[PDB]
């Protein structure tokens, strides 16, 4: 038969193998995928069902991996459709839709046009209509849209009143096309053959009030509705000033710079002055206000660039300071985690939004899941801003779980049997990892007597006595191993500046001394100027 | 069938001065204390983005600062609006550079003509480039992924940024511009 | 700040809150790290909700789900002042060990889902929800005592119904998706280079268009150079 | 027939990367390759060790 | 496999015996994302304006915000 | 400032605990040491208001009259009562009032304070 012939096919194995090899490619998706459709070609009701759960399982396999593809979605909502069962092809437009967290413009559209062919009911297929609106309806290419739903009202509705109400709504929405719908009611306010249908325009208060025309007027009538035509088409101008002067101003300044509406691939770069545009549309959207439309543009940023972290960061920025909701923060930094390649910077601020949440089961819970990610080594990473921004947060923690040890009430935040080995086997590394001396400044901070023994004794003496040859070479190492004996508040002066001299120096070697004096001189230079000379004799 | 119903609009350009110049970067500071140093400008005006330096005139008690992108010459405007430097209400809008400001100097003496050149662009289609980023310090073979700042520019030399190496060197700038800022070498 | 005083203070001040919405479900989620700890806490809380009203459902692979459907008001001023107190005792004050007693200077915080056909200040709807079909509410920081005044003036606005039988189930079913992708997307983070990428193909592809569009940038600098100076 | 497969599951040493039921994420290969696939990223696997 | 109308599922099959006769005298749906990896390379045409009205047309605002080559 | 919000941002998350931590906010305004150094961080002015007499004041605002266009304080048309909010299935109810405009004057009226010529080239 035809599957087991595509089975025993070597194209089938090696594209496949591929694609399994090769997950976020998506240019071995699309041939494994290509291939496996063409040889299914007469894909109708007829072919045996085992290769249309393989083609369906693919597809399927293929939007997990690539949430934003509409094309896709709409696709294999189409294969569902011609192979005969609508309600799967309704449940994937769902899933689509809800992919894009219900706003896009394309899946809406080309779901809708789906929708008036298979859906009766007239009241639910307008559902269909309304819950459309309030996501996607201020799209700046959402014109079309309303095309279709003022094609549907014009179909159904026998009554005309809807067909008024809504390109009433289309009339004041900044769209591309504007015109269009401009002369559809520019052309029905010419139709208008009688006093009684300019109640259908506005109700009979605010005619006689604001433009004082009467629809009770009785007597000749032809010139009175000739000069309310005028007076009608007038102020229909000026709402055609008004969104006209915004129209030209988004389209001369932004979505004429914007050469890319669509989501490409993870591999696809995107030019700098589309990112600024970008940036500077979104900053120009928050300014207006409107929150459907400001989460639109989010959105519609958001998919011809998801993988930066860029929108990302931002759309949680203003959603935690503007409308200052921190849970909606938190859930776009969530769901940025996935898209994002970079990662960091999200989880940093994820971090924070969490502490600053209060929930504190879930941050310690998502470091344990980024210390599984790595085997339980994070200390052996070699991009530095995880471990730290991991190690920092772990710290909070830890601070909080178990009471502190040391005398002065002093927490101990990163001096502790579990977090302290972390640390001692990320500093074994020496020259291969990069941290390093930022993570040793930082155990210079604990301020103390119980504390300045422990940190002397356990790193900065046993670094001495396995000798390492690049921390001793490091100017910044015995900079740090002076600042922490002379901040201490335990010691007097006397002891300080002799403790300093007497030991600390002279445990230099002359050899390392051209490097480990430009920055330990500018410890002496500063703290202790009178002893500046013994310095200099030494080296 | 001559006539159309619609057509596409057409309109007058603005005589194109620093202000409708849609690729200016450098930013007139002025309402400065002249006691201010420009080192000390550049603490200012650095965290908002990549900076390529003119100049702060003497005893004009008005600088200006230029910088790559327009995005970070405007997050600078929007974000140091009325800021005191030296206890002195900064006030601060677009203005040119200095050769610029030359030709126009050589023209408001003479009243004749006064015609801009504006600044050149980019080129631009850039896909390395993210706007608004610093190159906090200087082998690098990277991926060249997307989320990664590929390119970025050197305090005039391009440089491919490493992801992993610019935070700790950031960092190490960091915690050392702390203790030189504190006695007084750094300023 | 005591939670029995002030349920009974709640229930003589809110205007007929004995009586059960129709159609009334609630699902708030937690996590807690001892078992031990939250198991003696929701037995002594089963005590006065009848088990119908309130249902734990645990998920083992630690998180519970907190299932409140069926409820009056002032249960629910019971029950989730109960709970998202009892979260914040842990890291608070672990020497408490009083369940129904709330210690002082703590300000509760939360979220909880309700589904999204709901008819409707300290308790607010989040924009940009996650769990497809539902809603989620944040309680921003509060005295408990201005929790249950606020959460009583909350419940008597949302007039809600028609839910499935199952729906809880499908709660579950989008909850546990969503933290499995972002615990997919976690363990995804170190693999980036080389991986899943197909890195040698993507470099020949973009290294020569990147090399241009560094060319255009050293040029970009010279040609600032001339117009500067 | 077929084997399917998550190569995240797989390289993060997590023990469902394979099952016979069609689940979410799993990519269709074919049942005598899985082992081939598995040397496919050795290397990888390598490489974190 | 969407816009082209040809290559769908839902339309595609009727498009051909919607060919005409034809008695006397493309874009396959196979592509893929390899093909124009980078969308702008001096490729693409930027955004046709909106329209406007041709009765309004002195409504417009006369001048520009900045300047446009 | 973004090294003292950095550092102590570090130095906080060391050296501090969350039962310190969740003592520490008022909440009358909006603070917390892990958070608002990093909303705080590029912007020197930032203050965390929460109000809403923000939203009836708007429009009159600098930011609102520069949005696309910085530095250039223009004057922008705009309908009072705006539709756009209104869903089309809550329109339908009662018949809409006719658009109330404002700002519909100054459509070509587009001014700039110059700062670099008066201050500096006029000196």
């Amino acid at each position: 038969d035809k599957y087991t012939a595509l089975i025993h096919d070597e194209n089938f194995s090696t594209l496949t193998l591929n694609v399994s090899r090769y997950p976020k490619s998506l240019a071995y998706w699309e041939k494994l995928l290509n291939y496996i459709v063409k040889a299914s070609a007469p894909i109708c009701k007829s072919t045996e069902p085992q290769l249309l759960k393989l083609i369906r399982c693919t597809y399927s396999s293929m939007l997990n991996e690539f949430p934003y593809l509409e094309n896709y979605y709409i696709d294999f909502a189409l294969l569902e459709y011609k192979l005969g069962n609508v309600s799967m092809s309704h449940k994937i437009f769902q899933r689509g839709l809800q992919a894009f967290n219900q706003r896009s413009l394309l899946l809406w559209t080309s779901y809708l046009k789906f929708c008036n062919n298979v859906i009766s009911h007239q009241k639910q297929l307008f559902k269909k209509y309304e819950t459309a609106e309030e996501y996607v309806g201020l799209h700046f290419f959402s014109g079309e849209f309303w095309d279709l739903y003022l094609e549907q009202i014009s179909s159904r509705c026998t009554s005309s009143k809807k067909y008024w109400n809504v390109l009433r709504k289309i009339l004041e929405i900044p769209l591309h096309s504007f015109s269009k719908f401009y002369a559809l009611w520019l052309q029905r306010i010419d139709d208008i053959m009688d006093l009684k249908q300019l109640s259908q325009l506005t109700s009979k208060d605010e005619l006689l009030k604001k433009l004082k025309i009467d629809i009770n007027y009785s007597g000749r009538k032809g010139p009175y509705l000739q000069d309310a035509k005028k007076k009608l088409k007038k102020i229909t101008k000026e709402m055609y000033m008004v969104v006209q002067y915004q129209v030209l101003e988004i389209y001369s300044i932004f979505e004429s710079k914007i050469y890319i509406n669509y989501y490409t691939s993870p591999e696809t770069l995107v030019s700098s002055d589309e990112i600024e545009t970008w940036i500077k549309y979104l900053d120009y959207t928050i300014t207006l206000q409107t929150d459907s439309l400001t989460h639109l543009n989010f959105q519609r940023a958001l998919l011809p660039l998801a993988h930066y972290d860029l929108v990302w960061i931002k759309y949680s920025k203003w959603l935690i300071n503007s409308k200052n909701d921190l849970l909606g923060a938190k859930n776009v930094l969530l769901m940025g985690l996935k898209f994002s390649l970079k990662k960091t910077e999200i989880i940093k601020l994820l971090y924070s939004v969490i502490c600053k949440l209060n929930e504190y089961v879930l941050l310690r819970n998502l470091l344990e899941k980024i210390e599984s990610s790595y085997s339980d080594n994070v200390e052996n990473v070699d991009d530095f801003e995880i471990f730290w921004d991991y190690l920092q947060f772990k710290t909070f923690c830890q601070n909080s779980l178990y009471s502190s040890r040391y005398s002065d009430s002093q927490s101990n935040g990163l001096l502790n049997k579990e977090l302290f080995d972390k640390v001692w086997k990320r500093l074994s590394c020496k020259e291969k990892k990069s941290g390093q001396e930022i993570l040793l400044n930082n155990l210079v901070q604990f301020y103390s007597k119980d504390t300045v023994e422990f940190v002397e004794k356990n790193i900065f003496q046993k670094i001495i006595e396995f000798g390492w040859e690049y921390y001793l070479q490091n100017g910044m190492f015995w900079n740090c191993y002076c600042r922490l004996i002379y901040f201490d508040t335990s010691r007097s002066y006397l002891d300080k500046r002799q403790y300093i001299v007497r030991k600390i120096w002279p445990q230099i070697d002359k050899k390392f001394a051209q490097s480990v004096l430009p920055s330990l001189t500018e410890f002496c230079e500063s703290y202790f100027p009178e002893e500046m000379d013994t310095l200099e004799e030494m080296f | 069938n001559h006539m159309s119903q619609f057509i596409y609009p057409v309109q007058q350009q603005p005589s194109l001065n620093h202000f409708t110049d849609p690729n200016n970067t450098t930013v007139f500071i002025g309402g400065l204390s002249s006691l201010v140093t420009e080192d000390e400008l550049r603490a200012y005006f650095q965290p908002f983005g990549t900076i390529v330096y003119v100049k702060i005139p003497v005893g004009k008690c008005c600088g200006f600062v230029q910088y790559v992108d327009r995005l970070s010459a405007e997050a600078a405007i929007a974000g140091m609006q009325g800021f005191p430097i030296a206890n002195s209400r900064v006030r601060l809008s677009w203005g040119r550079s200095a050769k610029q400001t030359a030709l126009l100097q050589q023209a408001m003496l003479s009243n004749s003509l006064q015609v801009q050149q504006q600044q050149p662009g980019l080129q631009q289609p850039n896909y390395g480039y993210i706007p608004s980023s610093t190159c906090e310090a200087p082998n690098v073979s990277s991926t060249m992924l997307p989320g990664c700042q590929i390119l970025n520019y050197s305090n005039g030399q391009q440089v491919i940024m490493q992801g992993s190496e610019a935070v700790v060197n950031s960092t190490n700038a960091m915690l050392n511009r702390l203790e030189q800022g504190s006695n007084g070498f750094m300023f | 700040f005591d939670i029995w005083k002030n349920l009974d203070r709640i229930r003589s001040t809110k205007k007929n809150a004995g009586q059960f919405i129709k159609g009334s479900l609630l699902i708030l989620p937690m996590r807690t790290e001892d078992k031990q700890q939250f198991d003696e806490c929701m037995d002594e809380l089963h005590k006065y909700i009848s088990k119908d009203i309130l249902r734990c459902y645990p998920q083992k692979e630690m998180l519970f789900y907190i299932v409140l459907k069926d409820f009056n008001i002032l249960d629910s001023c019971f029950v989730l002042s109960v709970l998202l107190a009892f979260q914040k005792r842990l890291w608070m004050a672990p020497s408490e060990k009083s369940y129904f007693r709330v210690p002082k200077n703590i300000n509760l915080t939360g979220s909880f889902y309700l589904p999204k056909n709901i008819e409707t200040s300290s308790i607010v709807e989040v924009g940009f929800n996650v769990v497809p079909d539902f809603q989620q509410f944040q309680v921003k920081a509060c005295h408990v005592s201005k929790f249950m005044n606020e959460l009583s003036n909350f419940f008597s606005q949302v007039e809600f119904g028609k839910c499935e039988a199952n729906v809880i189930n499908y709660f579950k079913r989008e909850y546990n998706r969503t933290y499995s992708q972002i615990s997919l997307a976690l363990y995804e983070l170190p693999l980036i280079g080389d991986g899943l990428f197909d890195i040698k193909s993507y470099i020949s592809k973009t290294r020569p268009i990147i090399e241009t569009s560094k060319a255009q940038m050293i040029k970009h600098i010279s040609e600032m150079k001339a117009y500067n100076e | 027939d077929i084997v399917f497969v998550s190569p995240q599951l797989y390289l993060s040493s997590q023990e469902g990367w394979k099952s016979d039921s069609a689940k979410s994420g799993f990519i269709p290969i074919l049942k005598n390759d899985l082992q081939r696939f598995q040397d496919s990223l050795k290397h990888i696997v390598d490489a974190r060790n | 496999k969407v816009f082209v109308d040809a290559n769908r599922f839902d339309i595609g099959d009727l498009v051909k015996a919607s060919k005409l006769p034809q008695r006397a005298n493309s874009r396959s749906r196979d592509e893929t994302c390899e093909s124009n990896p980078f969308p702008r390379l001096n490729n693409p045409k930027k955004l046709e304006p909106p329209k406007i009205l041709s009765q309004w047309s002195n409504t417009i605002p006369k001048t520009s915000i900045f300047y446009s080559v | 400032m973004n090294d003292i919000l950095t550092d102590y941002k570090t130095f906080y998350l060391t050296h501090s605990n969350i039962v310190t931590y969740e003592s520490s906010i008022i909440d009358s305004n909006t603070f917390d040491p892990i958070l608002y150094p990093e909303l705080k961080m590029s912007n020197p002015k930032y203050d965390p208001v929460l109000n809403t007499t923000a939203n009836v004041d708007w429009h009159k605002k600098t930011e609102w009259k520069e949005a696309g266009h910085i530095g250039i304080t223009t004057e922008r048309p705009q309908i009072s009562n705006s539709i756009i909010e209104c869903n089309s299935g809550t329109l339908i109810q009662k018949p809409i009032s006719l658009p109330n405009f404002r700002n519909l004057e100054k459509i070509n009226q587009v001014k700039i304070n110059d700062l670099y010529t008066e201050e500096f080239l006029k000196e």
